[PDB]
DNA sequence: GGGAATATCTTCACATAAAAACTAAACAGAAGCATTCTCAGAAACTTCTTTGTGATGATTGCATTCAACTCACAGAGTTGAACATTCCTTTTGATAGAGCAGTTTTGAAACACTCTTTTTGTA
DNA sequence: ACAAAAAGAGTGTTTCAAAACTGCTCTATCAAAAGGAATGTTCAACTCTGTGAGTTGAATGCAATCATCACAAAGAAGTTTCTGAGAATGCTTCTGTTTAGTTTTTATGTGAAGATATTCCC
């Protein structure tokens, strides 16, 4: 899942953005 | 006589992976993001140089363009990165 | 509440000038949602030109460059 | 019957005004709060003609999208927009176009 | 008998960063720290990039950075991904999806 | 003894010279290049003024509003995909309905 | 203080339609709109010549960059008024 | 079988069109553009144009699917291409 | 139109389609798609011989169809 | 069609999304 | 239909907000001329595309079929538009009033230019 | 070792920033007011599901064929260098044309009014 980088750039994965969330 | 990037990519590839070679046409894609980011940074500076009437661009611009260009916590690492490093080079 | 200020009909009419017959219930929250993810991604780089500049107001420019980076020319404000 | 076509009339009415649809109140309070959610420190003014281009922006980006997933409701044998069909306009607009 | 990229850190070009600047009339005159401030960013972007590229080729088996492995680290970070959206990788292919 | 008279043209040539030369652009700017862009531009401006005019006398008005210039432009295929991602305040949208609306 | 084509476009607008008004806000987009294709017209005409290491925006990079951004039949006439109008004022 | 067939070209990056085809297309193309002055063609010219294309069509494939899903069916017809280009607006489908 | 469009082989677009994750294609699907690319690559051809021959040049070079995509909205990266 | 000073007949944006033949 | 009824049409008058017309003044463009420097053209070299040949075997094409799909529809179930009443929120018009943008002026810092020295990618 | 690019120094210029100042326009308030949003109900109008009828695309297996690969030759086209001619720039002077500010018309939107067009009953 989710990968913290060489640096604290937390590197999420590209997920469903055109959904609205709360 | 032709310039490149591909010299500092392998630099930059030996300090984040030691032992990891890269392809031609991976250095050939290197080079083309590089040219490419290269040329949005300096054009959003450079337009918002035009718009503030100003005639120079300064570390300024490229601080404000970075944070137009790159997503969220890209530009703020990015940010980072730069001052740091124009700190350290002035710091001389 | 600011966000449960976009009223119902309001979206609805929008909705209808876009030529939607009938409209869905949760249409409304949907729509709250996308409109305030454009907001926000306008406003922050509305404000981002009104800091480079040393102002403190935003401007019609700073909003129409905003827009015209991210891919939206406007015209009626230029 | 009760109305034969009132939202027909109400369509071909809108579809020929110009006029902003949402209220300038509710809407620069919005944009305020947005606003002051991304300053930290001292909220910026907001020229009025900075938040009329805005809410024009907004209003025409709504009124596409909303075009655009009629579209895709009619594509799937409706007449009632779903929140399933914003999605996917929005997801097939790209990352730009689509937010 | 100190380059401008060793005194600000950096293994990106700085007197070439520069040079780029003047010569590609972005404006009529160029700071000082602008190309420091701008190798820097292309740096640490091309760290960002090379990182999750190694890591997709090791995770991948393999031991030299192909295409693929480009197009696997950039479609896989959302802000990359997002940076890089309409930009198209050579030989890069596609990612499984259903 | 003006440049644009003397090309034939109602758009300022000397003023679009001086902005060639001020927007970074290039380093030189040959004397045709600002006759030819004016040029362009006034035909440009002449056909988006000619359809937004017959648009308005369509509405029996005479005069043009942003309305008849949104109407010029999004009916026109060719001006339609030139100003394509352009929004025009106080244009609204063309009336379009879909046909399995309309009984 | 503030230049702006108004005076330019109203005179086409005599031209074309020599008893039709402009509102202010129409006119405001037509000088939008004339400035925006100015900018596309002259970025383009900017990125041909550094593309060709030229240093020069001669009157072939504008129609060059005016057959890229121009539809066809769009493209057609305005590259024939763009010649017509370099001849005639080399023709003086 | 097209799950086998799926996968495998998922996780491969070469051409899926022949060349010689796409070269004789490509140029036959180029000679109905021409203005009487025929072209010659860098390999990499064809190979550049030829990588875009496919990308182009492969994303495009993408997007018509969902269309297809979202209309309660599994196979693609041109109404859900169509469509998906007319989503994507008169440049990025095109 | 004997050829050169039909190079474009069924086998070939529905590799196309396989990759995209299309499960099941209708038949029509392959007229459709030979329109789809003959008009994509119709707007990129002209812009790239646009360029050449702005350039005093008769070979279209790969840096000119990378500039006909990057000024259509598409930028290519493995030919720079 | 509709022709304007010039001889350019600006016809209406129909239909683009379909393929012709 | 056939007259009723209204909503939707056209017609007229007026206030007015808004556009058009007028003025000066001021700023920028044209004229003229000296200088510079860019690019066209020519010649020599090279390199890369086109054209052609031959093998071949990998890939396409063709025909069937039937399992796997699409499509229409009827009934079951769900819900959004229409409508009547209340009230509350938005609008509009002041109204400070003050905070901030826009102008000018000045002056110190910083950058361009130029010449030198020096480091760095081929030898 | 040597050519090309980049540091290094120093000088001149220029520009941007800090300051002071002015006025303008944004904010905060208020006060009606009315009209439009909120509320609740209903049922016609829609969506969903399941079935069965009708259609068709993937799978399979053959022969045919042509994309590919290699190779060579030629020569067309691109590249490099060099030169000078003319075209662009820079500078000064003068005027004419653009713009901001007035001030004179005038579409137009409103509002009222009459009727024509649309519509209900049996």
């Amino acid at each position: 899942t989710s990968t913290v980088t060489k640096s604290r750039r937390i590197s999420r994965r590209p997920s469903d953005w055109w959904v609205v969330k709360s | 006589r032709k310039e490149s990037y591909s010299v500092y990519v392998y630099k930059v590839l030996k300090q984040v992976h030691p032992d990891t070679g890269i392809s031609s046409k991976a250095m050939g894609i290197m080079n083309s993001f590089v040219n490419d980011i290269f040329e949005r940074i300096a054009g959003e500076a450079s337009r918002l140089a035009h718009y503030n009437k100003r005639s120079t661009i300064t570390s300024r611009e490229i601080q404000t363009a970075v944070r137009l260009l790159l997503p969220g916590e890209l530009a703020k690492h990015a940010v980072s990165e730069g001052t740091k490093a124009v700190t350290k080079y002035t710091s001389s | 509440d600011n966000i449960q200020g976009i009223t119902k009909p309001a979206i609805r009419r929008l909705a209808r000038r876009g030529g939607v017959k009938r409209i869905s219930g949760l249409i409304y929250e949907e729509t709250r949602g996308v409109l305030k993810v454009f907001l926000e991604n306008v406003i922050r780089d509305a404000v981002t030109y009104t800091e480079h500049a040393k102002r403190k107001t935003v401007t019609a420019m700073d909003v129409v460059y905003a827009l015209k980076r991210q891919g939206r020319t406007l015209y009626g404000f230029g | 019957s009760r109305r034969r076509q009132g939202w027909l009339k109400e369509i071909r009415k809108l579809q020929k005004s110009t006029h902003l649809l949402i209220r300038k109140l509710p809407f620069s309070r919005l944009a305020r709060e947005i606003c002051v959610k991304f300053t930290r420190g001292v909220d910026f003014n907001w020229q009025a003609q900075a938040l009329l281009a805005l809410q024009e922006a907004a209003e025409a980006f709504l009124v596409h999208l909303f075009e655009d997933a009629y579209l895709l409701t009619l594509h799937a044998g409706r007449v009632t927009l779903f929140p399933k069909d914003v999605q996917l306009a929005r997801r097939i607009r790209g990352l730009e176009e689509g937010l | 008998a100190k380059s401008r990229s060793s005194r600000a850190g950096l293994q990106f070009p700085v007197g070439r960063v520069h040079r780029l600047l003047r010569k590609g009339n972005y404006a009529e005159r160029v700071g000082a720290g602008a190309p420091v401030y701008l190798a820097a960013v292309l740096e640490y972007l091309t760290a960002e990039i090379l990182e999750l590229a190694g890591n997709a080729a090791r995770d991948n088996k393999k031991t030299r950075i192909i295409p693929r492995h480009l197009q696997l680290a950039i479609r896989n970070d959302e802000e990359l991904n997002k940076l890089l959206g309409r930009v198209t990788i050579a030989q890069g292919g596609v990612l499984p999806n259903i």
